């Protein structure tokens, strides 16, 4: 949690106005891990293996989205950590009881850490950050993404190789994700596909 | 009298209205049965046509997926290049031949 | 494939409406019934039959709603044609 | 699907037969004729129609009885093939099983003497007779208790 807190600190030059917020961000970083690691373990599944170099992710992600995002309200400071959290933690969750623990562990950290009435629904198909549509990384609509998705996608079924599938939910959400991967310097992503997800495509 | 024949135009509208529960038995087999056996067939056979029937979708009563995607002259020339007899091996082979998607 | 991407993708596969006549049992649509019975239907195939830990995932459903796509053109194409020589 | 094909067939001919020979005289009786003869094998479908209605349910009905039989045959093929399993001399095919399953009517003809009991017990006795012989007394013994 110091440790956490010092790059906290750090990353905290960009937005002097919640030099605050540098400690219980920290703590709540390394709650949730703490928590993820006691509930989610290698008894449930092979891939449940957390580690610091989990938390120093997410303090990466943090800064990497502040760093080419707009100016951050509390709000939107507390949904981009969340963002960040569940890139790094969740995704590697396997069914859908687990990815609710761990919305619901979200929602108790932050609710223990962040006191604010200001939060939406925190789930990860709610807040969507991405670089494609504006010119930083912020949260945009839902409704934008999925045009600009599907007036993206018409041109790379035309360019490249012809094939037909429907725009949906997760579609967005997974998207998203290859883009977060694709966009730090080493970026690397192995995705669990089980067959015609188009994990390809 | 042929007048009376004529009586098929009101049959058409029954024989229409089950032709979407049809195409629904006809594509889940080409699709799945592929690789099941004779009674896994016959059982999913059940389950599918109970599912039908609970929902608002008509089906033939007197359905056989032989007589009803293969035509008599595909039939005659599957059998006359080698097929065997058994029902399983026409079925096998209508969904071999029909869809090639 | 959660049951709703399911619905979602067979929604956006049978836009094309060939289809008629009612709901005699309440949404209340003819597609989303056809649907609905397909989804259910590969979710007892996957029961029934495959043995397994749980591994495998839908890529029957696509197949089937393609190839019902296509008959159900053919088979309108064909029934129209029948009805119009016997009207002629 | 033969007589739906040819009332197809004897539908288009009738149809392209009546754009030409319209002004034809005499030739009513014979256009009489000709759709009589088409409405008598068109009461012929619907013949077979009405006695399908009374075949169908029948057929239903009896393949209770057979599959009562069918059961006990896959697992004495079973027994076989595992017999098969065992050692390499031992194998045995569907072939020789139909064969003697067929073998117990010819004996029932000839003898001109509950039927499905008595036919399954054929059976029985018959595969008992035919694939004793292939196999060793062990076993021989074996299967005898294993099919009792």
């Amino acid at each position: 949690s110091q440790i956490y807190e010092i790059y906290y600190k750090a990353i905290f030059k960009l937005v002097p106005e919640f030099r605050s917020y540098t400690e219980p961000f920290a703590r709540a970083s390394v709650h949730l891990y703490n928590e993820c690691k006691a509930r989610y373990s290698t008894g449930l599944q092979s891939h449940y293996l957390f580690s610091p170099r989990e938390l120093t992710r997410l303090v990466r992600g943090v800064y990497t989205a502040i760093n080419t995002g707009p100016r951050q309200t509390l709000r939107s400071l507390i949904r981009l950590w969340a963002y960040e959290a569940w890139r790094i933690f969740a995704d590697r969750l396997v069914g859908v009881k687990e990815k609710n623990s761990f919305e619901q562990l979200l929602y108790e950290t932050v609710d223990k850490y962040l006191p604010n009435q200001d939060l939406g629904n925190i789930s990860s198909t709610s807040l969507l950050f991405s670089g494609l549509l504006s010119l930083d990384f912020k949260e945009v609509n839902k409704t934008d993404l999925v045009n600009f998705i599907e007036e993206r996608f018409k041109t790379f079924c035309d360019e490249e190789l012809e094939v037909p599938m429907v725009i949906h939910e997760s579609m967005v959400d997974h998207i998203l994700r290859i883009d977060r991967a694709l966009k730090q310097v080493q970026g690397h992503m192995m995705l669990i596909g089980a067959s015609r997800t188009g994990k390809t495509i | 009298e042929k007048e009376r024949w004529l009586n098929t135009t009101k049959q058409f509208s029954k024989t229409s209205q089950e032709l979407i529960g049809n195409c629904i038995i006809s594509s889940i087999y080409e699709t799945y049965f592929g690789h099941l056996n004779e009674r896994e067939r016959a059982d999913m056979l059940v389950i599918l046509k109970r599912l039908l029937g609970k929902f608002a979708v008509k089906y033939d009563v007197n359905y056989r997926f032989i007589d009803y995607l293969v035509t008599l002259d595909e039939k005659m020339k599957w059998l006359e290049c080698g097929l065997d007899k058994n029902d399983y091996f026409l079925e096998n082979m209508s969904i071999v031949m029909n869809s090639q998607d | 494939w959660d049951t709703k991407t399911m619905s979602q993708v067979a929604n956006n596969m049978v836009d094309v409406i060939p289809m008629e006549f009612t709901d005699f049992i309440v949404i209340q649509t003819i597609r989303d019934a056809v649907v609905n019975i397909l989804i259910h239907f590969d979710r007892n195939f996957y029961q029934k039959m495959k043995v397994g830990v749980n591994p495998r995932s839908p890529g029957y459903f696509i197949d089937g709603l393609r190839a019902l796509v296509k008959l159900v053109t053919a088979k309108y194409q064909d029934l129209q044609e029948n009805q119009r020589f016997v009207n002629v | 699907t033969e007589y739906k094909l040819k009332l197809k067939n004897l539908e288009k001919r009738l149809l392209e037969e009546l754009n030409n020979s319209q002004g034809n005289m005499l030739e009513n009786d014979e256009l009489m004729v000709t759709l009589n003869n088409l409405k008598k094998e068109a009461m012929n479908i619907e013949k077979k129609l009405s006695e399908s209605e009374e075949f169908f349910p029948q057929f239903d009905n009896l393949v209770e009885e057979y599959s009562i039989i069918g059961k006990h045959s896959v697992k004495i093929f079973s027994m076989l093939e595992k017999f098969g399993q065992f050692h390499w001399f031992y194998g045995i095919s569907i072939g020789q099983f139909l064969s003697c399953f067929k073998r117990v009517f010819i004996k029932k003809s000839r003898e001109t003497r509950t039927r499905v009991d008595e036919i399954l017990w054929l059976l029985y006795q018959e595969v008992y007779c035919q694939f004793s012989t292939a196999l060793d007394k062990k076993f021989k013994m074996i299967m005898a208790m294993t099919m009792f």
